């Protein structure tokens, strides 16, 4: 009992073959398992006795699960599959729970074995063949080939979910206030109707799914609420948390520690507070992943706050397509941001965070737009909208930048909240000469293969200086050569270099980077009243 | 009937993912295709077609009406060659050019049914809660090459009896476009284009350029009572830079009123010297470099740098420093808070005089970061082609130079 569904053309790879693996020696008794497995199978549908007229071979093995203890069978398409053709990717984007609109009722139906109950490309047929063993590589052993998508094969998932989704198409266009949500075996029937009516639909999708061959499931497999989509439970009044749970112990390997800071990060992104600094900090200078480390008073410490913060009871909201969509940001440290979006205050539809991107160079109005631009993509995918923002920068802040950079930036309507720390400007570089304050004249020169260098400038009011360097750079020299400017003078400053990493510092103005000494120029730039930075071509 | 069309040469269809779409965009799609698909021009399709190109709305000008835009750049790219039309030389000396969408007239021509896999296309849904609505094409696709190519004979056909009625006005074709180019006044102009359309409309089809004013402009410098250290130091940096263009721009007599530590804001008296070399640069920049020629066989590159305040400047050519064309672009009515809109509106702009002059379009240079282009670009497109582009880093001084740039005495005085 298979299906009048009909079958996907199917090919194999740039001219390739199919497998011809030989069939891998079993004992009588595994034997004897899967012959009894396969004589049924033979008349459920499913597969077929063939004979000397196949090449094609894969091998099939005898495992014996938990659930019966009873022998079972694995089919090894591992060759068949890197031969088979390629499919346009089966769901790879799935969906998340902040975008999921609350129903009255979901019911769950498993279209289990329904691999099975799609019939396979009939000219395809005969690359999944296979070999029961005989006794001890005796005469011929039993062969067959599969008539239906088998488990495991390449293409079986792809065509599993069309062929779902022709046979679903009717009962769609019969009932559009109907949500079907197709993942792996499932179907994910929710609505609003009373549950009554509710309970009857889903019958009749049952019974019309029965027409198509599909087998009804047993009471005692049924799944019931909440459900668990990685990390979560999704509740029909709401979804939490899974519990997140961090074992006590008296001794952590490499591993435990990796797949611990693993866990936590994961973490970061819906509880407030979670730490790993201490916990990363015992991976240094780590020999083999076995490694037992120690831990400090520090990472005992945070380890503990987390399990505290784990144990709160995060919970969180569905989406309403007639209410706003709103989106807050606020940086959390240099470089880190937090953000949650929701329609009604408190109530969270999702929250994450953005870790510290340690880039060679920028700003933080530059990585607030960055933030938002991920988030909007985030929303579309999600809500298929983008959110209003509120941001922690003053629009005056966000003017004044965006209209001079260099770069084309945006952010979609936002609207300013002021929940400090804001987002400003740390410093602007004078648009012209600054009259009155000192003139530093810069120099630095470095030999690159020596490594000595030199660093120091004259000023328009006599005061000099030289400093040597050594395991120094050029651009180090050039650099040094400002910072040393920047120290020696007072609040106003003129400086001019042939530095072309300084021309650079002109247009994008960063106030984070790669590198420590632009670092310190950094808290020097940012420290002084007004400078200004001028630009000369070099020799 | 079915003309074989075919991939080049060792080349596979293209594989390029569905972007992320709005609501108000899928849910006008899905109208779009639902008809398409009743009359005829596109399939419903399997997972056996592992191909895939990115579709999007765009806004048809006047109309709530939603337009579908399929982004055929890579099959195009892969799509054999058939050696179009010989680009008019004459198109960029009209007075005034008008642009129509005549790719509508492709739905009535079939596809070549070994070709249609290759057309391939999704529709996505909202959190993935369906599966994606895959389709392909059984007719000629708006934005692909191989149409106007396959619908030139019925299309110089159809146009034929115009263009005797009118021999002094010029069409173009490029993609689903026709520019019309006639010397004709404004209303003269418009009047005789609706002819044409009227003409396009008992078949079945349904912008204002003025060519003959986009002046080559040259570099200004600046001139002043008295200079300073800064202002000269501002000056050479800029003179030394554009050396690479013009040899003949010298900075020594210049630079010489540089020796000495003194201040920035310091007035420096220009030596009869220095001020002849100054005055032997600004004869230079008189006028474009010489021996800069368009070569058919290469591809036309468009840079753009952002000035600020709405401003923003650009630069055609093949070869590092020998333009073909330079320009700017100062935003328009609107556009005020968005970088992205003022960025692809350039983009448009800068592709239809490419179109006009040469009758390609080029590749881009711009001045954007990936993420903000590919999140937000579609959302103030308007053509019915798309050119290709790549992100950069403005250096510091091609946009000094350019900047530079004269602008009129007035501006072009609209009484
Ligand atoms: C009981 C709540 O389950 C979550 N839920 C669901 C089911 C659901 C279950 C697992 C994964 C995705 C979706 C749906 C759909 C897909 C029926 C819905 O519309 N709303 C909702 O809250």
């Amino acid at each position: 009992p298979i299906s009048p569904i009909e079958t996907v053309p199917v090919k194999l790879k740039p001219g390739m073959d199919g497998p011809k693996v030989k069939q891998w020696p079993l004992t009588e008794e595994k034997i004897k398992a899967l012959v009894e497995i396969c004589t049924e199978m033979e008349k459920e549908g499913k597969i077929s006795k063939i004979g000397p007229e196949n090449p094609y071979n894969t091998p099939v093995f005898a495992i014996k699960k938990k659930d019966s203890t009873k022998w079972r069978k694995l089919v090894d398409f591992r060759e068949l599959n890197k031969r088979t053709q390629d499919f346009w990717e089966v769901q790879l984007g799935i969906p998340h729970p902040a975008g999921l609109k609350k129903k009255k009722s979901v019911t769950v139906l498993d279209v289990g074995d329904a691999y099975f109950s799609v019939p396979l490309d009939e000219d395809f047929r005969k690359y999944t063949a296979f070999t029961i063993p005989s006794i001890n590589n005796e005469t011929p052993g039993i062969r067959y080939q599969y008539n239906v998508l088998p488990q495991g094969w390449k293409g079986s998932p792809a065509i599993f979910q069309s062929s779902m989704t022709k046979i679903l198409e009717p009962f769609r266009k019969q009932n559009p206030d109907i949500v079907i949500y197709q993942y792996m075996d499932d179907l994910y029937v929710g609505s609003d109707l009373e549950i009554g009516q509710h309970r009857t639909k889903i019958e009749e999708l049952r019974q019309h799914l029965l027409r198509w061959g599909l087998t009804t499931p047993d009471k005692k497999h049924q799944k019931e609420p909440p459900f668990l989509w990685m990390g979560y439970e999704l509740h029909p009044d709401k979804w939490t948390v899974q519990p997140i749970v961090l074992p006590e112990k008296d001794s952590w390997t490499v591993n435990d520690i990796q797949k611990l800071v693993g866990k936590l990060n994961w973490a970061s992104q819906i509880y407030p507070g979670i730490k790993v600094r201490q916990l990363c900090k015992l991976l240094r200078g780590t020999k083999a992943l076995t490694e037992v480390i120690p831990l400090t008073e520090e990472a005992e410490l945070e380890l503990a706050e987390n399990r505290e913060i784990l144990k709160e009871p995060v919970h969180g909201v569905y989406y309403d397509p007639s209410k706003d969509l709103i989106a807050e940001i606020q940086k959390q440290g240099q470089g880190q941001w937090t953000y949650q979006i929701y329609q009604e205050p408190f109530k969270n539809l999702k929250t994450g965070k953005y870790a510290r991107m340690r880039g060679a160079h920028t700003n933080d109005v530059k990585q607030l737009t960055e933030a938002v631009q991920k988030i909007t993509t985030e929303s579309i995918v999600i809500w298929g909208k983008t959110p209003k923002f509120k941001l922690p920068i003053q629009k005056e802040t966000w003017e004044t930048w965006w209209t001079e950079y260099w770069q084309a930036t945006w952010i979609p309507e936002w609207e300013f909240v002021n929940t400090p720390p804001l987002v400003k400007l740390w410093y602007q570089l004078e648009k012209e000469p600054i009259v009155g304050a000192e003139t530093f004249y810069v120099d630095g020169a470095a030999n690159r293969e020596t490594k000595l260098g030199k660093a120091g400038y004259v000023t328009n009011r006599g005061r000099q200086k030289v400093v040597t360097l050594t395991d120094t750079t050029n651009q180090k020299t050039e650099l040094q050569a400002i910072y040393l400017a920047l120290q020696d003078s007072g609040l106003e400053v003129n400086i001019v270099t042939d530095s072309q990493y300084a021309l650079g510092i002109i247009q994008a103005q960063p106030d984070q980077s790669e590198s420590e000494l632009v670092n310190q120029i950094i808290e020097q730039l940012i420290k002084k009243e007004k400078v200004y930075l001028a630009w000369v071509p070099a020799h | 009937e079915t003309v074989p069309v075919k991939l080049k040469p060792g080349m596979d269809g293209p594989k390029v993912k569905q972007w992320p779409l709005t609501e108000e965009k899928i849910k006008a799609l899905v109208e779009i295709c639902t008809e398409m698909e009743k009359e005829g021009k596109i399939s419903k399709i399997g997972p056996e077609n592992p191909y895939n190109t990115p579709v999007f709305a765009i806004k048809k000008k006047d109309s709530t009406k939603w337009r579908k835009l399929v982004d055929f750049r890579e099959l195009n790219k892969r799509t054999q060659d058939f050696w179009g039309i010989p680009h008019p030389a004459g198109l960029k000396k009209k007075k005034s050019v008008t642009v129509l969408d005549v790719g509508d007239a492709y739905f009535s021509v079939p596809l070549d049914e070994d070709f249609r896999k290759y057309t391939a296309f999704t529709i996505p849904s909202i959190n993935n809660e369906t599966p994606g609505i895959r389709y392909q094409y059984n007719v000629l696709p708006q934005g692909w090459k191989g149409s106007p190519a396959i619908f030139q004979s019925s299309m110089t056909k159809i146009l034929e009896p115009f263009r005797k009625q009118n021999p002094d006005i010029v069409i173009y074709q490029y993609m689903d476009d026709l520019y019309v180019g006639s010397d004709l006044e404004i209303g003269q102009h418009r009047t005789k284009i609706e002819e044409l359309r009227q003409h396009l409309l008992r078949w079945g089809l349904t912008y204002e350029l003025h060519p003959d004013k986009w002046t080559v402009q040259p570099i200004v410098l600046p001139e002043k009572d008295s200079w300073t250290v800064n202002d000269i130091q501002k000056l050479v940096g800029k003179l030394n830079w554009a050396s690479q263009i013009y040899p003949g721009i010298k900075v020594r007599q210049l630079c010489k009123l540089l020796r000495g530590t003194k201040a920035l804001t310091e007035v420096i008296p220009l030596t009869e010297e220095a001020e002849l070399e100054l005055a032997e640069n600004r004869e230079i920049l008189k006028e474009p470099v010489h021996g800069v020629y368009y070569d058919p066989s290469k591809d036309l590159i468009a840079e753009i740098q952002k000035q600020g305040q709405g401003q923003w400047t650009y630069q055609i050519y093949q070869e590092p420093f020998k333009n073909l064309k330079t320009g700017k672009y100062a935003r328009m009515r609107g556009a005020h808070t968005n970088d992205v809109k003022q960025l692809t509106e350039a983009v448009q702009k800068i592709t239809t005089e490419s179109i006009v002059i040469w009758g390609k379009t080029p590749k881009f240079k711009l001045p954007i970061q990936k993420e903000t282009w590919e999140t937000w670009w579609t959302e103030y497109w308007q053509a019915t082609w798309i050119p290709e582009w790549e992100f950069v880093n403005t250096p510091p001084l091609v946009k000094l130079w350019y900047q530079l740039e004269k602008e009129p005495i007035v501006g072009a005085e609209t009484f």
